[PDB]
RNA sequence: GCUGGCGACCAUAGCAAGAGUGAACCACCUGAUCCCUUCCCGAACUCAGAAGUGAAACCUCUUAGCGCUGAUGGUAGUGUGGGAUUACCCAUGUGAGAGUAAGUCAUCGCCAGCU
RNA sequence: GAUGCAGUGUACCCGCGGCUAGACGGAAAGACCCCGUGAACCUUUACUGCAGCUUGACACUGAACUUUGAGGUUCUAACUCUGUCCCGUGAUCCGGGACGAGGACCGUGUCUGGUGGGUAGUUUGACUGGGGCGGUCUCCUCCUAAAGAGUAACGGAGGAGUACGAAGGUGCGCUCAGCGUGGUCGGAAAUCACGCGUAGAGUAUAAAGGCAAAAGCGCGCUUAACUGCGAGACCCACAAGUCGAGCAGGUACGAAAGUAGGUCUUAGUGAUCCGGUGGUUCUGUAUGGAAGGGCCAUCGCUCAACGGAUAAAAGGUACUCUGGGGAUAACAGGCUGAUACCGCCCAAGAGUUCAUAUCGACGGCGGUGUUUGGCACCUCGAUGUCGGCUCAUCUCAUCCUGGGGCUGAAGCAGGUCCCAAGGGUAUGGCUGUUCGCCAUUUAAAGAGGUACGCGAGCUGGGUUUAGAACGUCGUGA
RNA sequence: AUAGCACUCUGCAAACACGAAAGUGGACGUAUAGGGUGUGAUGCCUGCCCGGUGCUGGAAGGUUAAUUGAUGGGGUUAGCGUAAGCGAAGCUCUUGAUCGAAGCCCCAGUAAACGGCGGCCGGUCCUAAGGUAGCGAAAUUCCUUGUCGGG
RNA sequence: GAACCCACUGUCGUUGAAAAGCCAGGGGAUGACUUGUGGAUAGGGGUGAAAGGCUAAUCAAGCCUGGUGAUAGCUGGUUCUCCCCGAAAGCUAUUUAGGUAGCGCCUCGGACGAAUACCAUAGGGGGUAGAGCACUGUUUCGGCACCGAUGCAAACUCCGAAUACCUAUGAGUACUAUCCGGGAGACAGACUGCGGGUGCUAACGUCCGUAGUCAAGAG
RNA sequence: UAUAAUGGGUCAGCGACUUAUAUUCAGUAGCGAGGUUAACCGUAUAGGGGAGCCGUAGAGAAAUCGAGUCUUAAUAGGGCG
């Protein structure tokens, strides 16, 4: 008899929203476990490390700053 | 475990909120400032049996 | 042409070693009266000041020393059609990583002082 | 596992007497095995009722004297007699009468506690390389998972069923770990001071994704671990789940711009029904109230078989039965060849010396389809056998006889290898045996395939129905 | 099955059985009789254990039913109150003190009652107690065609 | 040891002379014996020197008639013709696994037309193949845990494609997409190639992803 | 599945999606902001019978309002219309 066989449910994580889109207020761009892409201008961050748009705009990704993070942010 | 407990108002509006607490490293009776929509306001909450 | 502040940028821009700067600015610098301060200490924070020094520090300059950047060519992988089954070959499109030649001791913007 | 398909060989048309190798021959919707939220009967400390037995209270049920509500003594008139006598009456039933023995007991009705396989109705999960035994059943993290999401196995590894009134909020402030020098006990390693290189420390807890405006570490003040909401999205069969700017009210911390709707995040959970507690400008069976119901807030689940059949449930059947399945096991066939058997390559060495006369370690490559196995393709509206008897047919990896090469071959014998399938190739004791051991023979008593050849050719000793017993297991069947 | 043996129940309107009851069998019998259970002529015999379940006998201690209904709390209205509110009696909803048997808990006996007669390396642990006579590869022995003797 | 009552062995018989027998042998045969006539016991009952035996060729609960056309998620069967379209064997839940329900896939009617797809161009995130040793582990040889060479990794990464996927614009081709309703079936799949787990890099083996064929398709 | 998986020896005759009620959708006809009767009466498919049913208005648990209503301190926001 085996000890193993146990696995968790699935939990849908990525980027929803790519670059070059066209966004509303309030929709969400990345589901992420941590901080793999922070949040640029017009864009806010949830309690569980979730980015979304604060403004209308277009959608546009970068690397920046002194530690090369990846920011994502929304062009009005 | 943590055990079932009541905080009603001071205002007697009848008002109350539910929380766990440790008994043992809290013995006393708890104390506490909430809001309390019935009057609009803030007042004191205290401890209940949550029955 | 120097000094200070605030940004763009985030190593071709960084570290390391060596050398210079006191007119102004900055830095150490004097003591602790009042403001304020240390789980103790005027060491840091703070106030009241210029008797000393550019020693340290910060800036500027030189060096390819470490680091970083980096081709061309080839190789591996791979989508579509065909031929084979120890995982290859042909046609067509695509194309790394590592390594080699080589490069680098940054480049810009706003304001205020001194010549 | 082919009379009927492909290739090929053979074969003029039709009877009669025999024979049983095949037509997976005929016969009985397989009885073995599994399944169905099928059946019956049996058992018990499975669940739930009832009969039977038993306890007390009330009624039938009365009187007179005592003692510390109860107990005692006495009586007769209720009531009992499957005791005697008389009458109906010619009668061991029955009824009436007279006696006698008992007697408010016994017994019966209603209510009530106990006992209750005597009897009755039922329950006793699923997954599963057949079923049983074992393990598992809900949630979180990584891999498998093929650079968006998702993705299975009784695949490989680990965690959860909590904690915290501060370990939450805010303002201000601070950086770990390691090594090296010195410095009392003090050292491998306690604390102090100074250097070197450097995120390797830490984050309540498993892993992963993260963490300098540190999300890590301290101090002061505090309760935003608030109320009413909420544009817009993610995920999704449903039921559910997740993120959220902003608006109004009341707060906390900051001089202020401001930050705060619990904690770096992802686990720490349970629908509906039925009830409990607080509030309420709802309803209220003629009317006024009330009881009860509604609405808002909250409490009672290892319902863990975790979408939860009931408030409440275990076993046996060889005494068995029905509906089905070759969707699924035991025999034989099929695919495979781990295992089994046979052959070959290299050669440390053994063989007085000499690897190769004969053996040959450590390793390597194949063949066959006799073994033990793996799979579940055929057959469950039946392919019905362990051994013996009778009768066979084929292969050659040859037991004897025939022909040869080498030899550590003097001769006689022997060893090893090559060619060769024409013929031949024991009887008994023991046991159901195949096998094996033993006795005595023979030139020899070979190894295999043929549904482990052959039971519509024979037998029926073994295994495997119903009877009975022993050992052992079970409370019992 | 059996003759024989043992245990146990039954005092007569017997225990027991059939039947809803009336009644009937037991029996026109009476403990040398009748029912139930086990063993199985005869000979020699029949060891230990009462912790468990059962049965028998005690105890009046604890627990407990129907019945009973002391207290406490509500609903309603005469009235008292500016109002809020208060509010007897009477009806009614509920709460439930006290009394209350058998059984069970407790204490003994009983195995020809149902049952049990050990472990781990002489010792030790544990039991209610650890197998007496007799027999033994047996209708019981896996290993096993045990070993030896006879045929 | 005859009659009479039984039923131990063997042959035959087995669509029999016979739905239990014949033949040759066998046991008891004054007793717990055999037998005629007439009576009693009735179905969760009877009776049983006990085999679950017997109770009219029927017994782990007789037969007959009613409830009754019991129920069956199971098996079988389902009858004339032509035209058009055309599946699935998946996901989730289930005392569920050969049943069913919602979604996915089919068809018919209505609404509404470019909102759709193929391809080109432009924008975008990734951590697989490959590779590497900068972390975590592991490996060989030297020098003194470090230093120089040297290998390996599903649960290692300083790196890193091709394809796939999302969005916008555009030519050409095509009854495309979407919304609202009526009716379903299906939820046992198989093989082949490619990427894999398991198995022995076995199986016409088993479990996933992706494409083709069969299923439902002849030549 | 030629299958060595099931069923049929052959012929003739018989043999299996029905009936009643309720409801929803689609065709078709009458009337149309309206449509329609049931039991019953009736020498009776006529004619009477308007009780009742469907449509014409939602929101809210409900009392209540009503082109609005519920939630709320809110005329804010939001849900159903």
């Amino acid at each position: 008899s085996t000890k193993n066989g146990r696995d968790s449910n699935p939990k849908m994580l990525g980027v929803k929203v790519y670059g070059g889109q066209t966004v509303t207020a309030g929709n969400i761009i990345v589901r992420q476990r941590g901080t793999e892409f922070h949040a640029g201008a017009n864009v806010g961050m949830g309690r569980d490390h979730t980015l979304f748009a604060t403004a209308d705009g277009v959608v546009k990704f970068e690397v920046k700053g002194q530690f090369g993070r990846r920011y994502v942010k929304v062009e009005t | 475990m943590r055990d079932k407990i009541r905080l009603v108002s001071s205002a007697g509006t009848g008002y109350f909120y539910t929380t766990t607490k440790n008994k043992r490293t809290m013995p006393e009776k708890m104390e506490i400032k909430k809001f309390d929509p019935k009057i609009r306001q803030h007042v004191i909450f205290k401890e209940a049996k949550i029955k």
